[PDB]
């Protein structure tokens, strides 16, 4: 009964190779395209938002998601796989950085965690990992803002933009071309926009894609007044509005 | 009853009556001679038609009755209303052992349609029983004989209210722990009925 | 290795068969039945199926009340029905005890959402062959309806369907909609929304239902419920004067 | 096949069948026969100890858990070497508990669902032996028998392991006689002793082959070996 | 594939456990086993296979009570329900413990299911090989559940489980139809005994003897009590006049 | 059916009551009730034909138009049952004609199975088709 099985559910191919895993990066590879884009001025992620149904309402999921005020993060794949690994990731963070360092994470470490999560559904037995691998967009002030794509197999990395997801590489390549050092946001955004709509076959705007930004800290978002030092979330979810203000941008 | 949590006294009664049950309490919380909320409310809703009366520790009650809610809530989620009775059940376990934990004297009570209200006392010692009405808290003290004389079973909805408000009244004046005003909540067929009643009028009966 | 079909665990595809086939367990209940937000309320309609005289039919409901104010349709075998409801039944007072006021329908869907993916996850732990479909009209977000899947994903809907035959009142009330082109059915008397679905359940089932076809039941502020087989004759009967 | 269905106690035939229990079932009859019968007044078990060599010792089937209670075997001892202590606590933990003996009737529940534990649980297996247990108390002698499919019976009579039926038959052919034997424990034995030899196949039974036991109205669980069943014999 | 039917918890291609439906094997299995919602109550009958002389009658009982008001008979593995029905019979008094009361029928059904469900939650947790006729007198009434090792049960004003059932399916469908008033228990404990035999018929090869029970708010005020003695015998000859 | 027949025998004289001297409930209520959209014993669609009849003769074919309107709308026995009476009705129409062509004419569309489709039994709904068309000519 429980679990009998303790034992890695991947194991070494005769190759070394991770079966699972590499089949992972396939469900992975499968995930409705998601795009990021590490600005100057901000970071910016994107995707289009998968319906399933007209009846279903959209907006009452979301592919990105704010970790930290100024940290939010996409997906490409299982939006349940998706799912859980935020809350935990929003979760840890507050326990595992803040409740002990009274503020939110540097993203690399926020980043981190989830990293050794997957790992260990990666080789936990019993369990098998996320069929989502993780574009991240934070801000820390020593690290500014950053960028970063995780896997399943936890592997994590800076991007000065990136995409995953299914059409991601032509996307990346457009965004290759696309990207500078200097892109601004709202140009990463456009850029994003363009880059996007590549990769969207359906319907698109605002309220079938997914844009979310590292932006400044949002004191309109502070909710409270009165406090000088805490300025507001960095991390921002453009409208659908804004996006279609946007679209019309393109 | 720990130290630096409230101390609610006054007196909680209940009196399942003709039509049904009423709870009453005074609204008074003190903190030695400071009362600390003049106006709490002390009676207490685990049940719609299934109420209690608490005192003790209100930190003691206060998650008392959360607990209780929430299994009758997921037992009637389940099974529907328990009994009034089966209510007071699940807290006697709770008294029952966690009473070394627990100050908490609790009247239960609670209107059925079936056998009309139904007052269950929990004092601290764990015992449950059923009344035709009860009174616990600081004053009930000085209103036993009162009430024991001056009740009587099936009065009228409002034969049971001032009597207990004079009973309530009684403890309020004698106590010193009992004031505030008086909350009553009538337990009926018809269901629910919380009253108020201010010093100005239950001082003088 | 061909186990990957046998148990969750990604496929060379990254899929998940039993998932995949948990789905079918979905439909193998054979119980076609809807969701649809009303303007004040949700009603949620289905197929009261009572092959047997033998049977209680009372008895039998794939839609639960969940809370107070939150009931659900389960789609699915009543043992892994029955089990969610349970499931469901726990974190909604305890989300209330908790968090002091009623857990919010889809919250529920979310929490019973992240169940899945962990049997998802969880090899040993087998995933549930039921679709779920929470509903009820949320203090904070009015009439709501929130379907779950064996495999944790979920979604709000404007209104659903679920079933063998869910695609066509899918169709319906997404010509319906499409049509309204408004979110919920707007009535006030969920009568009329009980009644419009009744409608559109006969109308893109093409079925006329007894009131003892109808799995019946309306999330209303504050209190998800059901109706007798005499609300759903009123309806019947309603129903049957609209045509 | 059924290396596909038989290896697991947890998974069914395609019949629904659980082959451990069979094979379990199986060892059983592969034990040693014994014997074993009641009379309402007394409850007698017979034995055949086996032994390896005849420089080894003979193997007894027949265990004491209680006065009141105590058993005999076929298939596998070890499993009923628990059973039985585990058994012999219960008696006593009644009579420790309740000060009450253990009703020869409650503990042949014991072990049924005990035993289904075994049969229901993957990674585990069925007790290998089935258990025939004489028993008097306040309901009287009683024998029962036990299955390491969790099954139990009381019986006026009955005999296992191998080629019980041999008594089995003659002692169901018996019926009336023994269990009528009243207070008559020697007949009651003899029968059994007459039952055995009917499924005394290979050779007789012998001072030292020869196992008895009886629990009776006075006469606490007793077993009666050797010399004991020399007279007998 | 396949392996599908060989652990419990797998979900075969259809999304089925074919060890579940394994276990109904092994249920209808079971020896011929009915209960009978009735007016105040339920009753509950039973054929009992006499394998033979040395088989002590009436001693081997296979209907088990729950508290004293649930009376329970199920076809399968007679180990299989009685842990289970140790296993219900905990619930109750654990129930009865917390909530005061004896537990009601269907309250009390839901655990079981729950916990049978558990035994297909797992590829090792070998289902129950039982359905179980289940029931009796409660707060409300009577109640008479017969339940799957799949967990399913439900209402059933009427239930077999074991071969005969179809002998008993009519025979029970009939009163239904011959009584949809209702029925006193005596009539269904006479009612059953017939429909036992008929079912008995299925299995009719071999000797066999007869365990009824029932729950009767009227007689058994509430309370589940075994058909016994001379309506015992009644219902017998009853049964064994109509019969012929 | 025993009540179906009787009942209705019963309404008979309870139509027979107040069609002599309303009673189109009587003979109605019964089968109204009994069969309405669920059979209780069912009936005879005559039962329902002689409620249709009892009213027809009785009636304004005006009003029995709108009487067998409803009653459509519930059930019937069955889609076939009334609709045979409202044939004959046709006959009884024309049996009135002017106006009664009229009431015809509302009988058509009023439901289809007169000149059109809601019934299959074109063998009639056919004919007042072509028969209000042959005055529909006219």
């Amino acid at each position: 009964m429980t679990d009998r099985y303790s034992f890695s559910l991947t194991t070494f191919s005769p190759s070394g190779k991770l079966g699972q895993i590499d089949y992972a990066l396939t469900a992975v590879k499968q995930g409705v395209t998601s795009l990021g884009i590490k600005a100057t001025n901000g970071v910016v992620i994107a995707t289009e938002k998968k319906s399933s149904s007209p009846l279903a309402m959209s907006e009452t999921l979301s592919k990105v998601s704010l970790l930290t005020p100024d940290i939010g993060a996409v997906y490409s794949g299982m939006g349940p796989d998706y799912r859980v690994l935020v809350d935990k990731s929003r979760k840890v963070a507050h326990t595992s950085y803040k409740r002990i360092y009274g503020e939110y994470p540097p993203t690399k470490l926020l980043v981190s965690e989830v990293a050794k999560i997957m790992q260990e559904a990666t080789q936990s037995g019993g369990v098998r990992p996320f069929g989502v691998s993780l574009l991240i967009a934070g801000h820390d002030e020593f690290n500014g803002f950053s960028l970063y794509q995780v896997d399943p197999s936890g592997s994590y990395f800076p991007w000065k933009a990136t995409a995953i997801g299914k059409g991601s590489v032509a996307a990346k390549t457009f965004l290759e071309k696309r990207w500078n050092d200097e892109l601004e946001l709202e140009d990463a955004i456009h850029i994003a926009l363009l880059t996007l709509k590549e990769s969207v076959e359906g319907e698109f705007n605002g309220d079938t894609i997914e844009l979310a930004i590292i932006g400044d800290e949002n004191p309109d978002l502070l909710g409270y007044t009165g406090i000088p030092t805490d300025k507001g979330p960095r991390f921002r979810k453009l409208t659908s509005q804004e996006i279609n203000d946007r679209l019309e941008a393109l | 009853l720990k130290k630096g949590e409230v101390s609610l006294g006054t007196s909680i009664m209940a009196v399942t009556f003709k039509d049904g049950v009423i709870l009453g309490a005074d609204s008074r919380t003190t903190t030695g001679a400071y009362i600390a909320n003049r106006v709490t409310d002390k009676l207490t809703r685990v049940h719609d038609k299934i109420w209690c009366c608490r005192s003790g520790s209100a930190a003691d009650t206060q998650a008392i009755a959360d607990i209780v809610q929430y299994h009758l809530e997921l037992y009637t989620s389940q099974y529907g209303t328990p009994s009034t009775e089966t209510a007071a059940s699940v807290f006697k376990e709770l008294c029952y052992e966690n009473k070394d934990n627990l100050t908490a004297g609790i009247i239960v009570a609670g209107y059925d349609d079936k056998n009309k209200g139904e007052v269950y006392t929990i004092p601290l010692g764990g015992s449950v029983h059923k009344l035709p009405y009860a009174i616990a808290g600081s004053g009930s003290t000085f209103i036993y004989g009162y009430c024991d004389k001056n009740f009587r079973e099936n009065m009228s909805k409002e034969e049971t209210v001032d009597f207990i408000k004079h009973s309530l009244s009684q403890a309020i004046k004698w106590d010193g722990s009992s004031g505030g005003v008086i909350r009553m909540v009538v337990l009926t067929a018809a269901g629910v009925e919380r009253l108020i009643f201010y010093p100005d009028e239950y001082e003088q009966l | 290795a061909g186990y990957d079909r046998h148990i969750t665990i990604f496929s060379p595809e990254g899929r998940l068969y039993q998932v995949e086939y948990a789905f079918k367990a979905t439909n193998q209940t054979n119980i076609n039945s809807l969701a649809v937000r009303g303007k004040d309320c949700t009603v949620v309609i289905s197929q009261k199926k009572v092959p047997d005289k033998l049977l209680d039919p009372t008895t039998v409901s794939y839609i639960f009340c969940i809370s107070r104010t939150i009931g659900m349709v389960v789609n699915g075998p009543i043992p892994d029905a029955r089990n969610a409801a349970l499931r469901a039944k726990a974190e909604a007072a305890e989300f209330r005890y908790k968090y002091g006021y009623d857990m919010p329908c889809d919250v529920l869907a979310k929490r019973m959402a992240n169940l899945s993916q962990i049997y998802t996850q969880r090899a040993y732990m087998r995933p549930l062959g039921v679709i779920l479909t929470f509903v009820s009209v949320d203090e904070e977000l009015g009439p709501s309806i929130y379907k779950t899947d064996p495999a944790g994903y979920y979604v709000g809907y404007k209104a659903t369907a679920t079933g063998p035959k869910q695609q066509e009142i899918t169709t319906n009330l997404e010509n319906h909609f499409k049509k309204s082109k408004i979110d919920h059915i707007n009535e006030e008397s969920w009568e009329k929304v009980v009644e419009f679905a009744i409608t559109h359940m006969i109308d893109a089932l093409g079925t006329e239902f007894s009131k003892n076809d109808l799995e019946v039941g309306v999330a209303t502020k504050d209190k998800f419920f059901t109706l007798s087989a005499e609300n759903i004759e009123e309806r019947l009967v309603a129903i049957a004067e609209q045509d | 096949f059924r290396n596909n269905y038989d290896g697991d106690t947890v998974t069914f035939s395609p019949t629904g069948r659980l082959f451990q229990v069979e094979y379990a079932l199986e060892a059983i009859k592969q034990g040693s026969v014994t014997v074993g019968l009641r009379s309402n007044t007394h409850a007698v078990l017979v034995a055949l100890k086996r032994n390896a060599d005849e420089l080894s010792s003979y193997q007894k089937k027949i265990i004491k858990c209680d006065e009141h209670m105590g058993l005999s075997l076929a298939g596998l001892a070890p499993d009923a070497r628990v059973l039985s202590n585990y058994l012999r606590q219960q008696c006593n933990y009644s009579s420790l508990v309740f000060n009450r003996k253990l009703a020869v009737e409650r503990a042949g529940h014991l072990l049924c669902d005990k035993a289904q534990k075994n049969t229901q649980s993957y990674g585990g297996r069925p007790y290998g032996v089935g258990l025939l247990i004489i028993g008097y108390d306040k309901s009287g002698a009683h024998l029962l028998e036990f299955q390491p499919s969790g099954n139990v019976t009381e019986l006026y009579g009955t005999a296992i392991g191998a080629r019980s039926q041999g008594a089995k038959t003659y002692l169901e052919r018996t019926l009336d006689t023994f269990i009528k034997i009243d207070g008559n424990p020697d007949e009651l034995i003899k029968a059994g002793v007459e039952a055995i030899s009917q499924s005394l196949r290979d050779e007789s039974l012998t001072v030292d082959n020869l196992s008895i036991a009886i629990v009776g109205k006075d006469t606490p669980f007793t077993i009666y070996d050797g010399e004991a069943v020399a007279k007998y014999i | 594939g396949t392996g599908y039917d060989l652990s419990n918890s797998v979900f075969s291609p259809d999304g089925r456990n074919f060890q579940v439906e394994y276990a109904v094997k092994a249920v209808e299995n079971g020896t011929t086993s009915i209960g009978i919602k009735c007016n105040d109550g339920v009753v509950f009958a039973v054929e009992k296979l006499i394998t033979s002389k040395l088989l002590v009658p009436q001693k081997n009982v296979k209907i088990q009570v729950v508290d004293r008001h649930i009376g329970c008979v199920y076809s399968g593995l007679i180990p299989d329900g009685r842990h289970l029905v140790n296993r219900g019979r905990e619930e109750a008094a654990s129930f009865k413990k917390l909530y005061k009361t004896p537990i009601p029928i269907p309250a009390f059904a839901d655990r079981l299911g729950q916990y049978v469900q558990a035994h297909t939650l797992y590829n090792s947790v070998r289902p129950f090989g039982v359905s179980t006729i289940f029931g009796g007198v409660d707060k409300n009434g009577a109640h008479l559940y017969m339940l799957e090792p799949s967990g399913s049960y439900w209402g059933y004003k009427g239930a077999a489980t074991g071969k005969g059932r179809q002998s008993a399916k009519a025979e029970l469908e009939k009163l239904v139809d011959h009584h949809p008033e209702g029925l006193s228990a005596r009539e269904a404990v006479k009612q059953a005994a017939k429909i036992i035999y008929l079912a008995h018929e299925d299995n009719k090869e071999k000797d066999f003897e007869l365990e009824i029970s029932w729950c009767s708010l009227s007689e058994t005020n509430g309370l589940h009590k075994f058909v016994k003695g001379d309506l015992l015998q009644e219902a017998i000859d009853f049964a064994q006049k109509e019969i012929n | 059916a025993d009540k179906d027949y009787s009942q209705i025998l019963k309404e008979e004289f309870p139509k027979i009551d107040s069609l002599a001297q309303n009673s189109a409930l009587d003979q109605l209520l019964v089968l109204e009730k009994k069969t309405r959209q669920a059979s209780d014993l069912a009936s005879s669609k005559e039962v329902l034909a002689k409620i249709v009849d009892l009213l027809a003769s009785r009636n304004k074919w005006d009003d029995l138009n709108e009487q067998l309107t409803l009653l459509s709308k519930k059930h019937g026995q069955l889609k076939l049952s009334i609709q045979y009476m409202i044939q004959k009705v046709m006959e009884y129409l024309k049996s009135s004609k002017s106006l009664d062509l009229n009431t015809r004419i509302s009988v058509i569309e009023t439901i289809r199975v007169v000149t059109e489709n809601k019934i299959f039994v074109e063998v009639e709904r056919a004919r007042v088709t072509k028969d209000l068309v042959e005055i529909k000519k006219e």
